[PDB]
């Protein structure tokens, strides 16, 4: 019917009258701020904090918990739903972490959605504008399809490395950040395939199948050490923090940053390829976004913990040392890729400068944070041996 | 050919399955009895960016309605007092369910070996994060714009005071993440979502609308639009292990344990919240429960999984037998212990008592008379010196907490089930309310060691527990919880302290 | 001084663990704490309401000391006692797979937790064991789960039935 | 107070009861589709069409109008508010045009807003990632600051060429499309300045003042003919269609596309500049979006008009010839910029091939649509004379 | 220095007045008895992108209310 059969309390005369009659004269408490008991990180409590902090029902025996008692149901054997035993790191409060970008679900999907729709528009303009005409054929059919495509499995592996953390994170603010760091990784992997799928549509004989780039990843030589480092961070690490720290503050910060920024983002332009940089712009925007969160968790919160500062830095320097070796090994195997570029593309002088950029950025943004004395020359020297 | 061209989600998802590769240690990090097939597919072909877009669109409408029209209509205020209180519980308790589901699906993501199945679970991981924030927003909105922000503004800490919370954690926290990944999947998706949450969410918007609340429908209806992906995840979980020989050996047991676990809490709790936490009624819980559990889930849904070796829970008939009076029996206990909540409760008015008797013949002679007795004695008046728990003590009606489900029960007074099993094991007493939970503890004692409120609060004076756990309103003297929903004569910490109520562990009476 | 989050019994243990200043002593006390106060096999239930919090505050002391005492290689591969993590892990898994029944299996798993829960054993090896041990335990327990009648199951568990009441 | 003083008919018990009592049992008409009388371009009427078509109150004496009679108030002298006299083009119906992208205001600002927020994210990621380090200093301080910067004035002039059309367009669908084509031009000019402002923040000594780029535009040689053409299209053309047509289907299609795509987009990457291309990507996206609308109005609607097809094509061929000469001159002068580049950047063959791409795309997307007999080698040879 | 930086509307608008340049025929095409001062300023310092964003935000709330709650 025009009015419908269901009567609603807000608009139905009879029901609304009853409701209004039961209402108090004024609110029964003047404190209308949800999450008012949460300690603000900034001037005033933000929506991000109100909606997230303390959502996880931890009891006081898990640093920061507000609840009490044991869990109601545990694993066969006795392992708690969540426990201090799932990570080497210790702290006075697992809820101190704060994403500098203050991302809860709404802002997060809003931003990624904008990127998806702009990406769509870009591709429609790129194809209509015929910009593919100026792209170097070899760079496309060989370095984008095979080597860039192969890198998608690297990102995909770092994505999965976040799975256990999604389950074991000891707080809400940390679980949310972790989930977003991982989701952005799968996004990048899917964007690599999307570019290959786009090329397939506008380039007559281009094959989008992942057969070629996958074989390169699983059997090739350039990404061999890269894949070994990935299979390890993902399936050999059972400590959620070691996994996140080592993936973001070690491996991806060195290997990942070099490949994306110092290789494809630096060379693609020279072959008339502005398509790939479009997507790498996203990956780098994502990298710098996650970096602020990674820094806040491991340095501001854990690394500088009022009670476990020394302890945690020791554990992280230990992890840094543990994975710095497989990372450098990955960077070496990758160096072999330069020999496949047409003559005159780049020189050992430029690469050395690009390596120092990555290493120096790493030391400045990560290594020095936990007082991990690293030697730029030795590392760069170690990597250069792969040419 | 310079025709405008692009690429969509499906065209990329096309190659998603090939994203995973083989290598020695490529296996789940979690203990499990089953083997998820590495070629399992997913129903919805999505990629991260398209997922974001479809959810962003929903957020747009939802938040737009909330911040604009609904606020202009003073929708946060023009809600019946009883329902404003009920949403403190509904929104926050569901929030933890949404929150733990994040970790749960993360565990399932780790369990799946097929790239597509992992992607399906992943989509839910993000959805449950969205749902956590949505339920939080409901409480946030009612705190900011409603008639009583206390409870809506601090449930994350004030919920720890009462006994109803413990049971919530069992079915919506631990039940979702502690155990075989597959068992958790059954608690969360196969049972939790398919049998309860999904229908519940919609039902909640119906009771909300009837009581003047247009806020909850706006948010919960948006949450509901995501549930079809989660149903598929649960359905696909079974499809993934259907071939594994271990399935025929363990599936039906984990499921039955899962079914009992979820129904044990929601059968009494949801019915109680709907019928006793509202003024206007939508439908009698007995009718609702029968349709959900027997007709829709037990019949249609479970039936479609038959080809996969899935059978109706053996404890199904038992659940129906125990159900009829369950929610009525529970409210008596919830109201008797009202000072331990973080919300205000009300006794049934005349029209409601008539509604209860009409829909539950025999209600008045038992529950009705008790409520009128407590009221005439002054349970609503702070100067009476009376809280219903005293009546339970006086009439020798001990209240126990099931060691497994954490559900409070009083076999001495219950009109429903009244079985009771008490055991001692290595210097510790245990109380059970049914044969299924008893078996669970006996077979898996180390999985259930949760301290109950009587154990934790033993020897403590009531007002001290409340003060310590911050069960007070802004003025620091008035209780958040109340035995009525009127604006005058609110109980204070002093009114409680004067009662000199000290907790005792009821199980010690058997020593 | 009584309390849920703050009480005399908890303050007593903080002053107690503070006295510790040797990985050896610290680790030993933790191991003994888990034997006396955790799991259904605990030596007593006297600290039931505070043992979870105390254990944590104890693990912290052991963790700090273990980091300052061990070298990088050992902090990652050896227990706070000196054992070789991987050895213990593979051994326990071996025994578990040899278990003849669920009663034996459950004992192996629970004991493992009490003895090697971090900071004792490195989290990586520990959680890897939880993964293998738990799998076996469930496989044995969930087989013909409802076959044994409750009366008999109670005898098997060895519980002392204090009261049974059933109208139906 | 908690409830407030103002009672609302939707929620006030007493008032709502009065309202409900007066309501009919069902709607007084079952046709609940606003704009049902509008002839749909596609399968079903779109929201774009419903909210737009016939908003302009034209009488039947202006082709396609549904009203009757003269305007109520005209200009001193008698000029009508809107009239056929404001353009040489004729048609059976001025309301036939449809933006292929169906952009009404909401979708339009939604997309530009997404582009703005993403742009901000990009710059924060670019700066934090230190990608400026690999950009060639000379390219940055000379070509981006001075020459790309000077181009902002070109886009600014083209933006302004749309002012009269905003006032004179003879239908809603054309007014909205024209307003959006113009608005995208000012946006591009502002993004060029935005980039210069960004560089000034991340590169010590870089001056964001427009003085240098403005001096290049107003007194330099490279953009002399370009500026002369823009000044003409903007202020010497009083016909709203000649303006829009000549700007989008002649000048910008040839000169604009060459500068943006074949010079800066093509060469910036060679100097380690991924920044400028980020903005040019937006400009090209906007260009291609406007092209669909321009083609629909001038070729699908006017050039193919059932009654004035021959007439309109004659007029557009006239305009193409009129503005092709000044456009070739603009390109010819711009050729002077290639001599300023570091030796080895590009060569005559690459430059020529890039010119042919622009000319061939233009013949395909525009000239051929009205039977304008363009000679692609003669056009290119005329432009190459400008190489120093 | 790699501190996350960007550029807002006011920063660009600061130079907008300089966008126009002089030439003989740079004059209004419409009849008028008045002369609008060449250096007149505007109160709000907006650019296209920011204008779109602020209006896009309003639209979201408006259409969200109309399509969801008001329809329900
Ligand atoms: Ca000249
Ligand atoms: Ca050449
Ligand atoms: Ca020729
Ligand atoms: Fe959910
Ligand atoms: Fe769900």
């Amino acid at each position: 019917s025009m009015l419908g059969e269901r009567r609603r309390g807000l608009t139905d005369p009879e029901m609304a009258a009853v409701i209004l009659k039961a209402l108090p004269e004024a609110p029964l408490d003047g404190n209308n701020k949800m999450g008012y008991f949460v300690t603000p990180r900034w001037k005033r409590l933000t929506e991000y904090e109100a909606l997230t902090v303390y959502a996880q029902p931890n009891a006081d025996w898990i640093a920061g918990g507000l609840d009490w008692g044991d869990w109601t149901q545990k694993f066969h054997g006795g392992r708690p739903s969540w426990g201090n035993e799932t990570t080497e790191l210790r702290t006075v409060d697992w809820f101190k972490h704060r994403d500098p970008l203050r991302r809860w679900h709404a802002p997060y999907v809003k931003d990624k959605a904008e990127e998806w729709r702009y990406t769509d528009r870009f591709l429609q303009g790129y194809s209509a504008d015929g910009q593919i005409r100026a792209m170097n054929p070899t760079w496309r059919d060989e370095f984008i399809n095979r080597y860039w495509g192969a890198f998608l499995f690297n990102e995909y592996g770092l994505f999965n490395a976040h799975s256990q953390g999604a389950r074991e994170a000891l707080s809400d603010v940390t679980r949310v950040s972790l989930a977003f760091w991982g989701f952005d990784k799968i996004d990048i992997a899917q964007m690599i395939q999307l570019e290959r799928g786009f090329l397939a549509k506008i380039v007559p004989g281009f094959d989008e199948s992942t057969a070629v780039p996958k074989a390169e990843w699983t059997n090739g030589e350039v990404y061999k050490s890269a894949r070994l480092a990935v299979e390890g961070l993902w399936q050999e690490v059972f400590d959620w923090n070691e996994s996140a720290f080592s993936v973001h503050a070690v491996y991806d910060a060195l290997f990942g940053q070099f490949v994306r920024r110092e290789f494809f983002q630096r060379l693609a332009p020279r072959f008339g390829d502005n398509l790939t940089p479009f997507f790498i712009n996203q990956a780098q925007t994502y990298f710098q976004i996650a970096k602020q969160g990674v820094q806040d968790l491991y340095y501001n919160c854990l690394g500088d913990d009022p009670e476990f500062s020394d302890y945690n830095r020791t554990v992280m320097r230990n992890w840094t040392g543990k994975w710095l070796e497989p990372t450098i090994a990955a960077l070496r195997d990758f160096m072999g890729l330069f020999a496949k570029l047409p003559a005159g593309t780049t020189d050992k002088e430029e690469i050395t400068a690009s390596l120092y950029r990555v290493v120096d950025d790493w030391i400045e943004d990560y290594a020095s944070r936990i007082d991990f004395k690293a030697d730029r020359d030795q590392i760069v020297k170690a990597v250069l041996a792969g040419l | 050919n310079r025709a405008p061209t692009s690429v969509n989600a499906q065209e990329v998802h096309r190659w998603l399955q090939s994203f995973n590769w083989d290598f020695k240690n490529n296996r789940t990090k979690y203990a499990t009895k089953y083997k998820m097939a590495n070629e399992t597919k997913e129903q919805f072909k999505l990629i991260a960016k398209e997922y974001a877009r479809m959810e962003a669109v929903k957020d747009e409408r939802q938040f737009g309605s909330l911040q604009d029209a609904l606020t202009r209509l003073n929708a946060g205020v023009r809600v019946h007092p009883k329902w404003n209180e009920t949403m403190k519980v509904v929104s926050n308790f569901l929030e933890v369910g949404e929150y733990n589901a994040i970790a749960a699906t993360g565990m399932l993501w780790d369990s799946a070996q097929a790239a597509e199945q992992k992607n399906g679970y992943l989509a839910q991981v993000l959805d449950e994060i969205r749902h956590t924030h949505q339920c939080a927003y409901v409480n946030y909105y009612f705190a900011k714009n409603g008639q009583d922000p206390a409870g809506h503004n601090d449930a994350r800490r004030t919920r720890t005071i009462g006994p109803l919370w413990k049971g919530m954690k069992r079915v919506f926290s631990d039940g979702f993440i502690s155990g075989d990944a597959v068992e958790c999947s059954l608690n969360l998706q196969l049972v939790g979502e398919a049998c309860f949450t999904n229908p519940l969410i919609v039902a909640v918007t119906e009771w909300a609308a009837a009581n003047g609340d247009e806020i909850t429908p706006t948010v919960f209806l948006s949450i509901e639009t995501d549930e079809l992906r989660h149903m598929a995840n649960g359905y696909q979980t079974v499809v993934s292990i259907a071939n594994d020989p271990a399935s025929a050996k363990y599936l039906n047991t984990d499921l039955n344990n899962a079914f009992w676990t979820q129904q044990k809490y929601f059968t009494p709790v949801l019915g109680m919240l709907f019928e006793y936490g509202s003024k206007f009624k939508v439908e009698p819980w007995v009718k609702t429960w029968d349709r959900w559990v027997y007709e829709d889930w037990g019949g249609i849904w479970i039936g479609r999984l038959g080809k996969y070796g899935v059978e109706s829970p053996r404890s199904l008939k038992d659940a129906k037998q125990d159900a009829y009076w369950a929610h009525h029996d529970l409210y008596l206990l919830a109201y008797a212990l009202w000072p331990t909540g973080f919300f205000r409760l009300a006794l049934p008015d005349q029209e409601e008592m008539e509604w209860f008797e009409a829909n539950y013949p025999g209600w008045y002679d038992h529950y009705g008379k008790i409520y009128e007795e407590w009221r005439a004695r002054g349970c609503e008046d702070p100067s009476s010196g009376f809280i219903p728990l005293m009546w339970f003590i006086e009439n020798n009606h001990p209240i126990y907490i099931d060691r497994v489900s954490q559900v409070p029960f009083c076999p001495s007074l219950a009109k429903g089930a009244s079985t009771l099993r008490v055991h001692e094991y290595n210097g510790e007493m245990h109380t059970f309310s049914d044969q299924w939970g008893e078996r669970m503890w006996l077979a898996e004692p180390e999985r259930y060691e949760c301290q109950n409120i009587f154990e934790q609060y033993e020897g403590r004076e009531l007002s001290e527990v409340i003060a310590e756990l911050h069960g007070l309103r802004s003025d620091g003297k008035t209780l958040i919880a109340q035995p009525h929903v009127r604006g005058d004569k609110l109980w204070t910490l002093d009114d409680i302290k004067r009662l000199n109520c000290v907790f005792k562990n009821p199980v010690k009476a058997f020593n | 001084k009584l309390g849920i989050h703050s009480n005399d019994t908890r303050d007593a243990w903080v002053n107690k663990i503070a006295q510790l200043n040797t990985l050896e002593k610290a680790a030993e006390m933790l191991k003994q704490f888990r034997m006396d106060h955790t799991t259904p096999f605990r030596n007593s239930y006297e600290l039931d309401n505070d043992y979870l919090w105390i254990e944590a505050k104890l693990e912290e002391k052991v963790a700090v000391l273990k980091a300052r005492a061990f070298n990088e290689v050992d902090f990652r591969h050896k227990t706070a006692f000196g054992e070789d993590a991987k050895s213990v892990l593979d051994g326990t898994v071996a025994k578990m797979n040899a278990a003849k029944d669920k009663w034996e299996a459950e004992k192996i798993h629970i004991g493992f937790r009490q003895a090697y829960k971090p900071p004792i054993m490195p989290v990586n090896y520990f959680l890897d064991g939880e993964r293998q041990l738990g799998t076996r335990l469930m496989e044995l327990r969930n087989l013909n789960y409802y076959d044994t009648p409750l009366e008999e199951l109670r005898k098997q568990r060895g519980v002392r039935v204090v009261h049974l009441q059933s109208p139906h």
